């Protein structure tokens, strides 16, 4: 995976590749590593797949009983106080690792967590096995008083040293905007420059190619 | 991690590195390690982020609400609170920490708390992979009753080298300074301390 | 310590009565009127916002509450035992089915956790039961738009239209002459506003009323865009300035 | 003593033309040894299908454990359960088992009966939802499915050609695994009829 | 301390009797009518709605008849609330059942262990009986179509017809006067409806104040299928047999 | 008639140890009251000290809950005080739990949800206490709200609490029937401190010295109580208008 | 299950025909690194015990507050707290004894080695040790870790067996163990120059020797 | 423990257990029977872990007779698999599992219908024609793949399993001092007593 | 009615019968004080001498709590006791987890909140004893007094129990008569005095004085009893001044 996180004039961006794999099999070429926590406040996970999905859809579940009970827009820093008790309890064990990110009544935010439980704070961020990789990008293009379409560009170019560079990661780059007084604006496939090219032949086999020994009909009806 | 606190005559000053670090790669380089636990009672973390993090955490709120009954806890409430978190769960923590505060009573007062987490209560502090480098510096220079300058110097001159020497320490140098006065913030960058 | 309260505080007469729970239903009668019309395309549900006092801002107090994006509860009987029963609510359809199915629970089934946790009260130890009747309203895919009352007893049943409460009596035979299966959202709404006028004695304007629909799904205030999946929350507060400009064409 | 591999099994599912398929092998074995040539790894649920590798006591308990869910479902909701809301329950069980997992290898099939979609999908032994467009593969031969699938595949197959597809893909990959073949079973999948058919091939 | 406020659910009277028991079966005689009848090819079930409104929404809707199983439904006489604890009790016993043995639950055995949980609450723990009776009609391949009764009191039967909730006296006499052993389904469901006609304490038998089942082995060979009458399906089978 | 002893329903669906904890309510016979200016939110409240002998500094309804809110009670002070810990413990957890500080109107419902709980289940009784929650929030701006032993709360313009509560309360609306606005025109929380006590004088028909008074005030980021000689200030400068 | 951090070296102890001397260095070190040099291993409870403490400074400073509270708790409901009824070296050391016991026995020590010396009632010497295996032993002279090995048999040279004790005065004693303490300097790599001495006398009770200084030391002779 | 085989033909369930109990270097017994009567129409028999195998045979044998005493009726053989199955399925995740593995044979009644089932000690359950446990599948199901015929009596099966015990005489290392063979039929469980 | 029955149970009138039943147990104890001066606090009480064979200054009344709180309380000895046992788990808590000695106003909520507990609950009876406590913190002296109801305050002078009436007047006149402040000797010799004189109320049987203080400069700031020539000085004094 690779992942980064980049914050700009008046909000946030997020982006991820979208390879998932098992050891060095690619399982999904076009998986969705960017996930709703709430509306405006969204999360990029690295590490054990099924973690980080389940940990989002949690604390994502809480947020919104809490926003319910307070009558009040959800607050990037409560999404991350609870993920990093949760993930702390744990020891680790919970193989979470993300990058938190979104805009609230205090403002935009932009913060990472590890498996262990701690956070951090940043303008830009990246996780993942591809997070060399990105932030080598980072460190060397970023600068402070980013555009919006400034920081998607540096956000996306990020993933694309990772897609590129890291094994781990590859296929598409996906981004999520998040502007202070906007709607957050998700960006499926935002990128796709690794498109599979024409196959030499059909491998239509005629009708009857295969020994059949019984058919039967099957019923799903009551 | 490098980390300092040292008492003055106005009162104490504590000092970090801002280097974060998981192996050989720099996780982040702008942390910060000077934490606080209440208005003029803050702390210096190194050893597992998480820990410390948890333990400055559960500090906060347990003298948030220690205010909220008894009014401003001493400094040395807030470090036997430290302790009791270190002390009871030392096989599960790897947290040194080093407490300070300034009362108008006590004026300053530094606090560390090693591994084991026991009480040591000195006129500075030194702690973390890099101190080990600045002790015989540290001794040799350190004065009891210097002013803010002569601490702000002492403390940036003496991490500059723990930063010099030691890998896992780097970045930029912050302070945080705790007097009648108020809070006041330092930074300091590579291009000044490293050509001291 | 501790509770010593472990029996039954609600047990049947020798009349096969069960007290404690008529007598909710009488703090019921004695609550402001609230009521519940189901159109063709949507629902709506609608009550009195009775004000304390003049120095008290009712905006603060909201009577009709968001259970679940397509979801909404209205009541009449005690404002604190509906405001708990609210909280417990929204989280049973997080707990019981949204954290299970990874959508939200149909009406019907959310209906039937609430009555649960309301048939417990009548039956468990050292507790009476809650003291208010629930309309909850709502939409959800394979039933479409539904409406239901819940009683203290823990019963619950569908409703085309129904009042509860103070004038309910009444409401429910206005409310007979004018419903038909083939009713607009807006004529429902129209509907609600002059059943509600009947029962309502002082001010009848934006500020005292509250009023809130099932109805389209609503892209505007979902806060987001990008998946085409999610369209927006069904549920709608009405305004204080939207309800004005019904009561003038009224 | 790697519970994923002591039985042996593979199952691969795809997507067609208003259809889907979903097809299994019939070995369980332990190890070396072959036990038994009728053991079966697709299940259904009213018009929702669910293949299932991995140890096989897990595979039948998860069986049991999904009708069981799915029944109290229908009572309850008054309707069949969809492939999608399917799917979360199936993510939703696994995970309830975070540190003691049920060693397995589940593959969702079927066609959501509202919207006439096909709908595939795939889960590690923990929860986590893979979903596809086009094949989900499982088993002590997933690679092999992985290769035949991905070279053997072209979207919009008419429900005929896409079973002659699926199971080239599932014969050619349980021949290059030892664990995996001694038999196989085909479910081509069509709005409102599904025909099952069970494979001649090589028996060792 | 709390002693003072303690009703003793759960005590004998000096004539041996349960008093909450008693007075929950006191509360059940208000209820509609409920009634069951095996024939020899199935069983029908029949259910009085509690004085209907106009405005009630009658299709989408489920108060007397619910179903516990594909093989096996009951007819409610009391407290709804109360009956869907037991029924969701009921429902998931079954599937425990099922799940163990790999065969569906024979209806006995459901039968017994919600009537044992009714036991309960009259003998520990200090709280209200369940105000509910159930008629059970199911089928298994043991002892095919059966009819049992099950009240607050934790006891049950069996029975070829019976009624339970209000009028059950004379509801009985009707159903003990032209009931025989070789009936069919067709002749049941006439007399199902006849009895409630007679019995009803409303003005006349009408298609919105009632719900019907039936449990036939009128499937395609050798198995069983559950029939929810809609709202249209009751008042045809009214018209049927010349009642409205 | 046990029905009037434990929190079950009377024949006419009422709860009677609820209603005679709100008689408990008026034991002290102390009036409170609440306004919101453009900054900040005031309250203040009677202070009768009788015995000669009792340390007068102790003697105090204002508690400081957390650094932003404050919580004046009406009220027995034994109940006072036990709503006074739980509220300052609630808001302690609120803030390590959610990572911000625990807003006025959510501190109130929670406490307002408790106090629910005590009308529902037997073995405890409500507290005979009336608590009035102000200050100055971040995103809501100058804020009261105000909890009963029924578990009803509800946001307010202004408000009043005691014995002589309905004399205050029709004073204040008076007033926002003249001015046509929700809250005190007035740039310092001196004279918002002033008008409190002016308009209580009104109401009341009393005099004031400074030692028969208590005030607290919200400003942006803390809540204060003031001292007698803050309060003897505040007094002179009626006194020369 | 532990493993000691910051600790302390030799506790080193005699009796003498009035009473009993105890001494212990003042540092605490950090395995190699000798971390602290203002720490006092003697802790007098009341003025007729003091308990000297080697092994983890974290465990010494909890049984610190044990004692301070064994004193409170001792005082309360207690007209004779001052007198008859007053903390006994054989009580103090019989608690302490039963804490080491219990925590070995539930597989978590307190990682110390102690000695508790004083005076009892009816005049007699007290001086009995404990360790964080809960092993107990008393002797005319004790000592913990290098003491053992090199302070025992230079005090056995003045107190072999129990009739040397009346024989043996306070200024021969304090002699001893002063020598003792610079052997120990010498010879342990962790131990410091500065320590205290605690002298408990039946007649000129409790004297507390703090910020004594190793002197008159042999080098001149490489 | 260690030998347990199975063949249901066409009438009948025949199972065949070894006599031998081994504890280190000595045979300490020579005629222990390996087997339980569940029902009076399913037998069950049993190999695995000393101690374990007793154990959890005698407390299915008891929750099976407590079920038929329950309903006055007999389980069919799929259900009383299903119940063993579930219980070692539970098994495998607790503190300490059984270590058992079994073979249940009965005669269904109401299909009549002979049903062989094979669980082992994880609750992996097949039907089969004919079944064993441990290193005896090895040798039995090849030998049997060649000469079992679904149509067989019971006869055929007696003389199909005393070349099944001939072959494991010949190559199987250790002395399991023969077989108790059982057959479950329509009329019941009895033990041939010349084998 | 019955709303007297049952501890909780609110009366019509919007009070708690049983806590004030709990107060007439209090009116019928022994008679005790507590008074505030300079640098601390001083505490002294009665002890009606019942027989001849009652070993005098072995029953002790008055209770330390830390090494710097005292507690004296009237009316059921044993409810005191339970009372001053959980005030010594909570100020060792607070001396655990915060390492200073707890302060006075926190100690006296701890026993306020306590004490309040037990009007919460049917199941629980109130405390029977009014407690006068105090001691020298950190910010000075403190004097307490503490209710069955929970209710407390900080006190200039306090009395409890069947000379209450006779020792408030008294107290009133000292702090009447020194405005700038008492001092700890004084407020001992005063403390006698007042005893002696609100034994009035109760001199059927004859009494034994029991006299304890905490004060910066007289005790260090920790919790005394007085004894000896100082005891007998002050009870000269007392007798002085009835006579
Ligand atoms: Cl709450
Ligand atoms: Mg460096
Ligand atoms: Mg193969
Ligand atoms: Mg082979
Ligand atoms: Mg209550």
């Amino acid at each position: 995976t690779t992942i980064v996180g980049v914050k700009f004039n008046n909000g946030v961006v997020i982006a991820a590749d979208t390879r998932s794999t098992q050891g060095p099999i690619v399982a999904d070429k076009n998986c969705a590593k960017l996930h709703r926590i709430s509306p405006k406040i969204w999360c990029a996970g690295a590490g054990t797949a099924a973690d980080t999905e389940a940990v989002t859809q949690l604390i994502g579940s809480n947020i919104e009983l809490h926003s319910l009970y307070t009558s009040r827009e959800p607050r990037v820093v409560s999404a991350l106080q609870m993920l990093k008790q949760h993930l702390f309890k744990y020891q680790g064990h919970i193989g979470a690792y993300l990058i938190v990110a979104g805009v609230d009544p205090t403002g935009s935010h932009l913060f990472s967590i590890h498996a262990h439980g701690s956070t951090d704070v940043g303008y830009y961020l990246s996780l993942g096995s591809g997070s060399l990789a990105a932030m080598a990008v980072l460190e060397s293009h970023w600068k402070q008083d980013l555009t919006k379409e400034e920081a998607i560009k540096l956000a996306s170019d990020a993933i694309q040293a990772g897609i590129w560079n890291d094994l781990g990661s590859g296929s598409n780059v996906d981004v999520c905007v998040m502007e202070i007084g906007k709607d957050a604006e998700y960006l499926r496939n935002y990128l796709t420059p690794n498109v599979r090219e024409e196959k030499q032949k059909s491998y239509k086999f005629p009708r009857g190619t295969t020994a059949v020994l019984k058919e039967s009909i099957v019923n799903i009806c009551d | 991690t490098s980390i300092m606190a040292v008492t003055f005559k106005d009162g104490v000053i504590l000092g970090a590195d801002s280097r974060t670090t998981t192996g050989a790669y720099i996780a982040n380089r702008v942390t910060d390690k000077l934490t606080r636990v209440h208005d003029k009672i803050w702390c210096c973390r190194s050893g597992s982020a998480a820990d410390t993090q948890a333990i400055a955490d559960i500090v906060q709120y347990h003298l948030e609400l220690y205010t909220s009954q008894y009014g401003t806890p001493s400094t040395e409430t807030a470090a036997s609170v430290f302790k009791e978190l270190c002390y009871e769960n030392k096989d599960n923590l790897t947290a040194g920490i080093i407490v300070a505060g300034y009362d108008d009573k006590n004026k300053g007062e530094v606090y560390t708390i090693p591994l084991g987490g026991s009480v040591h209560k000195l006129p500075y502090a030194i702690a973390g992979s890099g101190s080990t480098f600045i002790y015989g510096y540290c001794d040799k220079n350190f004065r009891e009753n210097m002013s803010k300058e002569e601490t702000v110097d002492f403390i940036k001159h003496s991490l500059s080298q723990a930063i010099k020497w030691d890998g896992s320490s780097g970045g930029v140098i912050r302070m945080v300074v705790l007097t009648a006065a108020g809070v006041e913030r330092l930074i300091f960058y590579p291009d000044e301390y490293e050509q001291l | 310590m501790t509770d010593r309260y472990s029996f039954s505080l609600t047990t049947f007469s020798p009349s096969g009565k069960l007290g404690q729970i008529d007598y909710a239903l009488t703090a019921v009668k004695q609550g402001v009127t609230s009521l519940g019309i189901k159109a063709t395309n949507g629902v709506v549900i609608a009550t009195e916002k009775k004000s304390s006092s003049p120095l008290a801002m009712s905006e603060t107090l909201s009577k009709v509450s968001l259970l679940t994006p397509d979801i909404g509860a209205v009541y009449s009987g005690m404002g604190p035992d509906y405001r708990v029963l609210v909280d417990k609510s929204r989280k049973v359809a997080h707990t019981s089915y949204k954290r299970i199915y990874g959508e939200y629970p149909p009406t019907k089934l959310l209906v039937s956790e609430v009555a649960k946790i309301m048939q417990e009260a009548t039956q468990s130890g050292g507790v009476r039961p809650f003291g208010v009747s629930l309309l909850i309203a709502g939409h959800d895919e394979f039933n479409g738009f539904s409406l239901y009352q819940v009683d203290p007893s823990g019963s619950y049943f569908p409703w085309k239209a129904t009042a509860i409460g103070k004038g309910s009596v009444a409401a429910k035979t206005f409310l007979e002459k004018r419903w038909n299966d083939e009713l607009e959202l807006e004529d429902a709404i129209h509907i609600a506003l002059l059943t509600l006028k009947e029962s309502v004695e002082g001010e009848f304007n934006g500020d005292t009323i509250e009023l809130a629909i099932i109805g389209d799904e609503n892209p505007d205030l979902l806060g987001y865009t990008g998946i085409p999946t999610d369209k927006g929350p069904r549920f709608r507060k009405l305004t204080s300035q939207e309800i004005n400009d019904r009561l003038e064409a009224l | 003593s790697d519970p994923s591999s002591i039985n042996g099994g593979i199952v691969v599912a795809m997507t067609g033309k208003d259809c889907v398929a979903i097809a299994c092998d019939l070995r369980l074995g332990s190890q070396s040894l072959g036990v038994s040539n009728k053991f079966e790894k697709i299940f259904h649920y009213g018009h929702v299908f669910l293949g299932i590798t991995g140890l096989a006591t897990d595979v039948t308990t998860l069986n049991e454990m999904f009708r069981y869910k799915t029944n109290l479902y229908k009572l309850k909701e008054e309707r069949a359960i969809e492939p999608e809301t399917f799917t979360q329950l199936v993510s939703s069980s696994l995970y309830e088992r975070r540190f003691g997992p049920y060693f397995v290898g589940p593959v969702v099939a079927g066609i959501n009966s509202k919207s006439g979609k096909p709908f595939i999908a795939g889960f590690d032994l923990i929860g986590c939802i893979d979903e596809a467009k086009d094949f989900i593969v499982s088993g002590t031969a997933s690679d092999q499915l992985f290769g035949m699938c991905e070279s053997l595949y072209e979207p919009n197959l008419e429900p005929e050609d896409l079973f002659e597809t699926i199971s080239q893909a599932l014969l050619n990959a349980a021949d290059r695994d030892a664990l995996s073949g001694w038999g196989a079973v085909v479910y081509i999948i069509k709005k409102d009829e599904v025909v099952k058919r069970y494979l001649k091939m090589r028996q060792d | 301390g709390s002693r003072r406020y303690d009703s003793r659910t759960t005590i004998f009277s000096p004539e041996g009797r349960l008093y909450q028991v008693e007075y929950a079966l006191e509360s059940i005689s208000h209820a509609g009518t409920a009634i069951g009848i095996m024939a020899s090819d199935g069983i029908v079930l029949a259910a009085e709605r509690k004085v209907t409104s106009t405005l009630l929404e009658q299709d989408t809707s489920t108060e007397k008849l619910y179903k516990l199983n594909d093989k096996i439904a009951v007819a409610v006489a009391g407290l709804t609330a109360d009956a869907e604890i037991l029924i969701n009790t009921a429902r998931i016993h079954a599937q425990n059942y099922l799940k163990t043995y790999n065969e569906d639950i024979p209806v006995e055995i459901l039968v017994r262990r919600l009537s044992d949980i009714k036991q309960g609450y009259t003998q520990h723990g200090g709280l209200r009986p369940f105000g509910v009776s159930f008629i059970y009609a199911g089928y298994d391949d043991r002892y095919g179509y059966q009819l049992y009764t099950s009240n607050p009191s934790g006891n049950y039967t069996g029975w070829k017809a019976i009624s339970v909730g209000a009028n059950t006296s004379a509801a009985q006499t009707l159903l003990q006067m032209d009931y025989k052993d070789d009936m069919k389904v067709d002749d049941a469901i006439e007399l199902a409806l006849k009895t409630l006609s007679k019995t009803t304490d409303s003005s006349a038998l009408t298609y919105d104040r009632l719900e019907f089942a039936t449990i036939r082995k009128g499937a395609n060979d050798g198995e069983v299928y559950q029939k929810i009458f809609k709202p249209q399906e009751i008042k045809d089978i009214l018209v049927k047999t010349g009642i409205t | 008639g046990y029905d009037r002893h434990i929190t079950i329903f009377s024949p006419e669906g009422r709860l009677y140890q609820v209603e005679y904890a709100f008689k408990a309510t008026n034991q002290t016979n102390i009036n409170s009251l609440a306004v919101r200016g453009k900054d900040c939110t005031v309250v203040i409240s009677q202070k009768k000290v009788p015995d000669k002998l009792l340390d007068p500094t102790t003697v105090s309804y204002i508690f400081c809950i957390s650094r932003t809110i404050g919580m004046v009670v009406n009220g027995p002070i034994p109940d006072a005080r036990n709503a006074a810990l739980r509220a300052k413990a609630e808001a302690a957890e609120f803030r390590y739990k959610y990572g911000y500080d625990m807003p006025c109107d959510v501190l109130a419902k929670r406490m307002a949800n408790l106090s629910q709980i005590y009308t529902q289940r037997a073995y405890m009784r409500p507290l005979g206490v009336i608590l009035t929650f102000v200050s100055v929030d971040e995103e809501l701006g100058p804020s009261i709200y105000k909890t009963d032993p029924a578990g009803y709360y509800v946001g307010y313009k202004a408000t009043a609490t005691g014995p002589k509560q309905q004399e205050i309360t029709t004073n204040l609306e008076n007033h926002f029937k003249k001015s046509k606005i929700d809250h005190i025109n007035e740039e310092s929380w001196e004279k918002v401190v002033e008008f409190a006590i002016t308009h209580m004088i009104d109401a009341l028909g009393t005099e004031f010295s400074k030692n028969d008074l208590e005030v607290g005030v919200a400003t942006k980021d803390k809540f204060f109580t003031l001292s007698a000689e803050n309060i003897e200030e505040r007094l002179v400068a009626i006194a020369e208008q | 299950t532990q493993q000691p951090i910051v600790t302390g070296t030799s506790v080193i102890s005699m009796k003498y025909d009035n009473g009993v001397i105890i001494a212990a260095d003042n540092l605490g070190s950090y395995g190699s690194l000798l971390r602290f040099n203002g720490v006092e291993r003697l802790i007098p409870v009341g003025d007729n015990t003091v308990v000297g403490i080697s092994g983890d400074i974290s465990d010494m400073q909890h049984i610190e507050r044990l004692l301070k509270d064994l004193v409170t708790e001792n005082a309360y409901d207690n007209p004779l707290a001052d007198a008859e009824e007053a903390l006994e070296p054989s009580y103090i050391f019989e608690y302490l004894a039963t804490v080491m016991y219990q925590r070995r026995s539930k597989m978590n020590p307190l990682w110390n080695a102690i000695i508790v010396a004083g005076v009892q009632s009816n005049g007699d010497q007290f001086l009995r040790y404990v360790n964080l295996l809960g092993v107990t032993y008393s002797s005319p002279t004790l000592a913990t870790g290098f003491g053992a090995h090199m302070a025992n048999p230079l005090l056995r040279k003045v107190v072999d067996r129990e009739s040397d004790i009346p024989k043996t005065t306070v200024q021969v004693a304090e002699e001893a163990i002063v020598n003792a303490m610079r052997v120990l300097y010498y010879r342990d790599a962790r131990s410091s120059r500065n320590f205290s001495l605690a002298i408990i006398d039946k007649n000129t009770g409790l004297t507390f020797k703090k910020n004594l200084q190793v002197e008159n030391m042999k080098w001149d002779f490489a | 423990m260690d030998i347990i085989l199975g063949i249901r033909v066409q009438d009948s369930v025949i199972l065949a257990s070894s006599k031998a109990v081994t504890r280190g270097i000595s045979v300490l017994k020579d005629s222990d029977d390996k087997t339980r009567q569940l029902s009076p129409h399913t037998l069950m028999s049993f190999a695995g872990e000393a101690g374990d195998t007793v154990q959890f045979a005698e407390y299915i044998q008891a929750n099976i007779q407590l079920y038929s005493i329950r309903e006055d009726y007999e389980l069919s053989p799929q259900a009383v698999s299903s119940f063993v199955r579930q219980e070692l399925a539970k098994s495998i995740r607790s503190r300490r599992p059984y270590q058992v593995n079994v073979l249940i044979g009965g005669y269904d009644k109401k299909k009549n219908k002979p049903e062989l089932y094979q669980i082992d000690y994880l609750g992996t359950k097949v039907e089969l024609p004919y079944g064993a446990h441990g290193y005896s599948g090895f040798y039995t199901f090849s030998l049997l793949d060649h000469h079992y015929r679904p149509d067989m009596t019971t006869e055929e099966g007696l003389d199909l399993l005393k070349l099944c015990v001939q072959e494991l005489e010949k190559r199987m290392p250790m002395d399991f001092k023969g077989v108790i063979v059982k057959i479950v039929d329509k009329d019941g469980i009895r033990q041939v007593d010349d084998f | 009615t019955g709303y007297d029955l049952s501890n909780s149970v609110f009366s019509p009138d919007g009070r708690n019968f049983q806590v004030e039943y709990a107060v007439k147990a209090v009116e019928n104890g022994t008679t005790s004080i507590g008074i505030k001066c300079n640098d601390g606090v001083v505490f002294a009480v009665e002890k009606l001498i019942t027989s001849k064979l009652l070993v005098p200054q072995k029953n002790v009344k008055i209770q330390v709590v830390d090494r710097h709180i005292g507690c004296v309380y009237s009316g059921l000895i044993p409810d005191g006791r339970h009372l001053v046992n959980r005030g010594r788990e909570e100020a060792a808590s607070f001396k655990k987890l915060y390492k200073t000695p707890i302060p006075i106003p926190a100690f006296a909520d701890r026993l306020g909140q306590y004490v309040q507990a037990h009007t919460l609950y049917n199941s629980v009876r109130p405390f029977g004893v009014s407690t006068i406590f105090g001691g020298v913190d950190k910010n000075g002296a403190h004097l307490y007094m503490l209710e069955p109801s929970g209710s407390y305050w900080g006190y200039k002078g306090a009395a409890t129990g069947k000379g209450r009436q006779s020792a408030k007047a008294e107290l009133e006149k000292l702090v009447d008569h020194h405005p700038e402040g008492l001092s700890a000797r004084e407020a001992v010799k005063q403390a006698a005095k007042i005893i002696y004189l609100a034994h009035e109320d109760n001199k059927e049987k004859d009494f034994e004085l029991e006299i304890s203080w905490c004060s910066l400069s007289e005790t260090n700031g920790l919790h005394k009893f007085v004894k000896g020539d100082l005891l007998q000085e002050a009870i000269d004094f007392a007798q002085k001044e009835i006579n």
